[PDB]
């Protein structure tokens, strides 16, 4: 569920640390996906030969 | 020869050609993507000016090379130079005036960070003031776009 | 696991107690009969010498810390080009006192 | 001392700062090109005090 990304809803939107909480998920997630692309395109760069 | 000595001397000229723009474009730091009489009147008039007229130099910068990108697929300079030794000369002035003297510029950039921590973006008003659902919806989108790219 | 002299994994892996390395068993019988040697380290080496022998937690926590150290390191050569573009710019902001008051000068 | 939810909460504290990690480096490279940005407006900003400068005793002398 945090998974899924998602900032806070009815009941936590007007509270900001909540939003510190978005953050967290949001930033964490950013660079989740970011390194995960790079990952990625380093073994489909160099990944063949050690496959 | 003759021949590579008219390369050697446009060869030069290239040197000092490369050398011709801005240090800012020369280190690659990020340009803005869209370009879209008593002592204190003429302090605050000419700042004004050198509001304009960078205004202008990056619009200059726009109209040379803006980037190679796939969605995209006056003065000479020692002139300017002299004035950036007379701004050095005068920087050590209001330096050792505004003591500042001994203290660090890792707590500078104690300073720096403490105070624009606490400037958020205002986009009702298009402002840094002393909002944020804003930032994370970008950065929301900015990971949809890096989530499709990495599953193809 | 690899064989030390061939750079292919050994079918029949063995191993001399001198120097360790890894041998592939009719590889390292040949190199010694020729040599007597070993071919890695360069000391006497005999034809007894040689003992004949990803998904998983042990491999999986070396990748995971093989991309905390990455991460980390990264941001560390991160965090000396962060504090190089705030000592730069902090002198620059040091010398935005000479742009206002030269021109105030001029 | 470790915790006693220990696949469970082992796992979710391993995941709480695998992403806490994650996230000090996020903000810390974006204040990083916050900083990179300032910094490209601190040199144009240098560069046009020299415009201005020159442009100012051009101005002087003549």
């Amino acid at each position: 569920v945090r998974y899924r990304l998602e900032p806070p809803p009815q009941a936590r939107r007007g509270d900001v640390g909540a939003w510190k909480s978005s953050l967290d998920n949001a930033a964490a997630q950013l660079e989740h996906q970011h390194l995960r692309i790079l990952n990625q395109e380093l073994l489909l760069k160099y990944g063949d030969k050690a496959w | 020869d003759v021949r590579a000595r008219k390369a050697r001397e446009e060869a030069e000229r290239r040197r000092i050609e490369e050398l011709k723009k801005s240090k800012a474009l020369q280190r690659q730091l990020p340009r803005p993507l869209n370009l879209d009489a008593s002592a204190e009147q003429l302090r605050d008039r000419a700042e004004e000016l050198v509001a304009a007229e960078m205004r202008g130099l990056l619009q200059h910068d726009a109209a040379k090379y803006p980037v190679k990108d796939g969605r995209d697929a006056e003065f000479e300079l020692e002139a300017l130079q002299s004035a950036a030794e007379l701004v050095d000369r005068e920087v050590a002035y209001l330096r050792s005036a505004w003591d500042h003297a001994k203290l660090s510029p890792d707590d500078y950039s104690e300073v720096w960070m403490s105070v624009h921590r606490d400037l958020i973006y205002l986009p009702s008003r298009q402002r840094y003031e002393r909002s944020l659902k804003s930032e994370f919806d970008n950065v929301r989108a900015d990971m949809e776009r890096e989530a499709k790219k990495a599953a193809k | 696991m690899f064989c030390s002299i061939s750079g292919t994994v050994p079918e029949q892996g063995v191993v001399s107690t001198k120097s360790g390395h890894l041998f592939e068993k009719s590889l390292i019988e040949k190199y010694v009969r020729e040599t007597g040697k070993c071919p890695v380290t360069g000391e006497p080496l005999s034809t007894e010498d040689l003992l004949p022998l990803a998904t998983s937690i042990p491999g999986l926590l070396s990748l995971f810390h093989d991309e905390w150290d990455a991460n980390m390191l990264e941001l560390h050569n991160t965090r000396t080009q962060l504090h190089q573009t705030r000592q730069e710019l902090s002198h620059a902001l040091y010398q935005h006192d000479a742009a206002t008051r030269v021109i105030a000068r001029l």
